[PDB]
């Protein structure tokens, strides 16, 4: 019943960033709007720098984040952090125990937070390998949300310039 | 001639310029302005990323405009921490056409680029016949003028996958 709507630039940035990071895991923050209890809009993302610690709460550089968030405000992007994304190069979309810990930190800041996971190796033409998770409130610890993509008419026309003849 | 021959632009840049224009609620006759990133070290300049800039200009006077120099330096420094391969190679604006102040604005970006800066106009209104992009580098002729360079839209595999995924429902219909 829950759905994460991912925008065009958000999806392209996450695929781009994941591929650029290979063979390492990368991570960043997702920006957007909690529309209602069953709906999260992800309108944009930004990359966090690689950290020696690997992907965890420690990787979140609060000085980088604050600077990036302030500068995005100045150019018209003042959306809430609605969660985080990270890459799993070659090994699919799920949360490890450390990922669950990271997500728990995000959930404590905002209980609506979403964890997106993308696989830049297994993502191929015709197959984007991505999933979105939240923690559950013998039970399993987390579950998967539907993902959909939102694009404007202007964005649709813009995307069609790739292979414009076709 | 040793001049750049052409320019390729990633779909992300087109969508980023449009998102910038929209999110700032830019209203005609005004334009949005930002930085482009990529690689300009060959005869093909590859434009692969971008970021928005705070920018203001005087309607009553083409000679009056302001760009935030500190914003350029501070954002670029964060961009470098994410991916040093994507260099600062020029600037963009939403046009749809070259404006009187552009050669002077271009002289500012010249202080930030290693290459002769590329100006990318992205026609976010998309009224043009062909590509919503026009590319220029400044050259001498004895005065400065913009040289028009041919553009194509091209994507690395990640983005190609992404774009195809985004246009899926449209493709089915058509
Ligand atoms: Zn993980």
């Amino acid at each position: 019943k829950e759905t994460v709507y991912i925008s065009s630039i958000a999806l392209l940035k996450m695929l781009k960033h994941g591929r650029a990071g290979v063979p390492m895991e990368v991570m960043g923050l997702m920006l957007g709007e909690f529309v209602d209890d069953y709906t999260v809009n992800v309108v944009d993302v930004f990359a966090m720098p690689q950290s020696g610690t690997g992907v965890s709460v420690e990787a979140v550089d609060d000085v980088f984040q604050a600077k990036m968030m302030d500068m995005l405000k100045q150019t018209g992007r003042d959306q809430m952090v609605v969660g985080w994304y990270h890459s799993h190069p070659g090994f699919g979309c799920w949360l490890s125990s450390v990922d669950v810990n990271t997500q728990k930190s995000f959930e404590q800041l905002n209980s609506r937070a979403v964890a997106v996971v993308v696989d830049p190796i297994q993502s191929v033409k015709g197959k984007v390998v991505i999933d979105a998770f939240r923690l559950i409130d013998l039970n399993r610890h987390y579950y998967s949300l539907n993902i959909d993509y939102h694009k404007t008419a202007k964005e649709t026309k813009m995307l069609m310039n790739l292979h414009k003849e076709q | 001639s040793l001049q750049h021959e052409k320019v390729t632009i990633a779909p992300l840049v087109l969508l980023s310029a449009l998102d910038h224009y929209e999110r700032t609620q830019t209203k005609e006759n005004k334009r949005c302005v930002g930085v482009i990133l990529g690689d300009a070290n060959s005869s093909t300049i590859r434009v692969t990323n971008s970021f928005a800039l705070p920018f203001e200009e005087d309607e009553k006077n083409s000679d009056v405009w302001f760009l935030d120099h500190n914003y350029i330096e501070n954002m670029n420094e964060m961009c470098k921490k994410i991916n040093a391969k994507e260099k600062l190679i020029g600037w963009y604006h939403s046009g749809p056409k070259l404006r009187a102040s552009d050669l002077k604005i271009n002289e500012l970006f010249k202080k930030y680029t290693q290459n002769n800066p590329l100006l990318l106009i992205v026609d976010v209104k998309q009224q043009g016949v062909g590509l919503p992009t026009d590319a220029y580098v400044a050259i001498e002729q004895t005065e400065k003028t913009f040289l028009h360079l041919p553009c194509t839209i091209e994507a690395e595999e990640a983005e190609e996958i992404g774009v195809e995924h985004l246009l899926r429902d449209v493709l089915e219909v058509l």
